[PDB]
């Protein structure tokens, strides 16, 4: 779920 | 009356972080240079809808303390404050006339298929922010108050967001009787503005249901992040 979110929470 | 040390902290690390925010060039080009059709208008909303869910994300990391919350309350806290954040700086484009172009973009948004009933509260709402003169602060505070609402659905460590909040209404009260000591209701005033913003939601939530999968404006992306 919420897929694109958590890549851009997670990136650096 | 002045913020305390703490109290600056905050606000320059806020401010810092929402000044970082820029419309790219390419969407700029496209509003002066695409058909003016609602497909084409359409578009360049979505385009431009992308592009502030990364900068929303971007500032939100940047926020103090959001960083040390439970993963998955970061998650739920952008989920819950995506559409609320968006409405908040499109009223701050309005009253700011970006990208400067602004009535050609005002355009493409009444002539991108959208209806009246959610068209008409949208600019009403911009109005109702722009008699309020708010200050580059106000709409940085504002928006993350915003973010980091305890009250959202699926938190699960609801005193950890409130005791991020807290400290920031401390900050903007503080700042309306500093920069505003003849309108003793200036608080009130944005307070007014924050329940308005918590409208958009349904209103915005119903509009994105309406679409169906054969609508030129059915975009799978978009009901990812908005629901
Ligand atoms: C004031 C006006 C000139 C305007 O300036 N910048 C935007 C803006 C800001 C961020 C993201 C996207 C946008 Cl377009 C904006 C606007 O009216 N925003 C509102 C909320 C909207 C409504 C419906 C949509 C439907 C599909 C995609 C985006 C939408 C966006």
């Amino acid at each position: 779920d919420h897929q694109l979110l958590r890549y851009l929470l997670d990136k650096d | 009356m002045e913020l305390t040390p703490d109290q600056q902290t905050l606000l320059h690390f806020i401010m810092d972080s929402y000044n970082k925010q820029r419309m790219p060039q390419e969407i700029t080009n496209k509003i002066l240079k695409e058909a003016f059709s609602a497909e084409e208008n359409f578009l360049i909303l979505t385009e431009m809808a992308t592009n502030h869910v990364q900068v929303l994300v971007e500032f939100t990391k940047k926020l103090p303390g959001f960083q040390t919350l439970d993963h998955e309350d970061q998650i739920a806290l952008l989920k819950g404050s995506a559409v609320e954040a968006m409405f908040l700086r499109s009223a701050e484009i309005f009253n700011k006339k970006l990208p400067s172009h602004s009535d050609l973009l005002e355009a493409r948004i009444r002539n991108s298929g959208i209806s009246d009933e959610y068209i008409t509260p949208m600019f009403s709402f911009y109005k109702s922010i722009g008699e309020l003169k708010m200050t580059q602060e106000e709409y940085a505070l504002l928006t993350a108050i915003v973010i980091l609402s305890p009250d959202r659905q699926y938190i699960k460590d609801r005193e950890a967001v409130e005791k991020l909040q807290e400290p920031l209404l401390d900050v903007l009260q503080k700042l309306c009787k500093i920069h505003q000591p003849e309108n003793p209701q200036h608080f009130a005033c944005l307070l007014g503005r924050l329940t308005e913003l918590r409208t958009f939601n349904h209103h915005h939530a119903e509009m994105l249901m309406s679409w169906r999968v054969n609508d030129h404006k059915f975009t799978p992306l978009l009901c990812e992040i908005w629901d």
